[PDB]
């Protein structure tokens, strides 16, 4: 996919 | 020219008024092309530019899923951030994220970005090396340690060097008639007497794209930085931008002043003066 | 912890009396993001004003564009009314075609 998987701060 | 793709995400808690709102907007240069809003009645990645509409169903539902998961991730982050700063559950707080990539005229990676701010203050950023982090304070050091343990930077680097650049190149090709077209400013100088002794010269730039522009006034060829009123570049609503710069000049001295305009869409820089 | 909005009120196209145009109110440089913006015609709130999707600058400050159709005349007065946590009362900026 084009959007980025984010990670919990 | 050079180009950028950037996502701008905002997550904001609102105790007593439901779960934190998450909104993500994607841009190529100064053109927004997608939005996702968890407050939309049916949250989904939605097109906001014509050249992205040609992407098929798989594009939309894959990105929608990423953004739905990102909504939950940002809520997790906000819960953790509140704890890191020993904050009450009564207050509203904001987490902002910027990530994406810049490429040159040849489509090669210039650099990647992945950074965060909490309540308007820089919190943590992926360094230009795409391997290490810069943490603003002891709270961000907790995030850094966690992300180091999980090898998060390696995932971000792979995204930024690969997926991000690949899609930016694709967007630039599909939207080449607009994204790769610089529209020059339409310019003019107006004159407004303020008293018997003084008048305002205002140099206008209208209808330009992209937003980056330099507008300056000189007096006898010297820059008038301190004496110039320069408004923030502002969107017209038709994709283009506007800006003006003004100087207060002594009556009769107008021809000593020149406005200088630099913009990507101009074959050559402009030098204007008041033309009564 | 807070940044007060900058406000500009202006038209999309050069103003010409009697010709339909768009009235813009651009609010920028503010934090946090909650903000209320009304466009006014002779002191009265214009209905169904639209706005851009929330975004921000690289200094993290938010910006929004509010806009609506309008037809400038010599007699009609337009303005933008803005409230934000940083403001004691709503701020009103009048539309001036020369700015």
């Amino acid at each position: 996919a084009a959007a980025k998987k984010k990670y919990c701060l | 020219g050079s180009h950028s793709m950037r996502y701008f995400d905002t997550a904001m808690s609102r105790p007593g008024r439901g779960e934190p709102r998450f909104i993500s907007v994607g841009y190529v240069d100064d053109t927004q092309f997608v939005r996702f809003d968890s407050d939309a009645a049916s949250p989904r990645e939605e097109p906001r530019a014509p050249w992205i509409e040609q992407e098929g169903p798989e594009y939309w539902d894959r990105n929608t899923q990423i953004f739905k998961t990102n909504t939950q991730t940002d809520r997790c982050s906000l819960r953790n951030l509140r704890g890191y700063y020993n904050q009450s559950e009564a207050g509203s707080h904001t987490l902002q994220s910027m990530y994406g990539c810049d490429v040159g005229p040849d489509g090669r990676l210039l650099r990647g970005h992945n950074q965060y701010a909490y309540d308007g203050k820089d919190y943590i950023a992926l360094n230009e090396d795409l391997r290490s982090w810069t943490a603003a304070d002891t709270a961000a050091q907790i995030t850094q340690r966690k992300w180091e343990a999980a090898r998060v930077a390696e995932q971000d680097r792979a995204y930024l060097e690969g997926t991000c650049v690949e899609w930016l190149r694709r967007y630039l090709e599909n939207g080449k008639d607009t994204l790769e077209r610089a529209d020059p400013p339409k310019t003019h100088v107006t004159h407004h007497p303020i008293s018997d002794h003084e008048a305002t010269l205002r140099c206008w730039a209208l209808g330009f794209y992209p937003a980056e522009i330099t507008l300056t006034w000189q007096r006898d060829g010297e820059d008038q930085t301190q004496d110039t009123e320069l408004v923030e570049t502002r969107p017209a609503g038709d994709r283009t931008f506007q800006k003006w710069a003004a100087v207060v000049v002594p009556s009769g001295e107008e021809q000593r002043y020149t406005c200088h305009v630099q913009h990507e869409g101009l074959p050559k820089p402009l030098t204007l003066r008041w033309e009564p | 912890i807070q940044r007060t909005p900058k406000i500009q009120v202006y038209s999309r196209h050069p103003a010409e009396n009697g010709k339909s145009n768009f009235l813009n109110c651009y609010v920028s440089g503010f934090h946090p993001s909650d903000i209320e913006v009304d466009l006014l015609k002779n002191g009265e709130r214009i209905e169904k004003v639209e706005h851009s999707d929330l975004s921000f600058s690289k200094d993290w400050s938010f910006y929004l564009l509010y806009y609506t159709e309008f037809t400038p005349t010599e007699k009609d007065e337009y303005a933008c009314r803005v409230n934000h946590v940083t403001l004691s009362q709503p701020k009103i900026v009048k539309w001036d075609r020369d700015m």
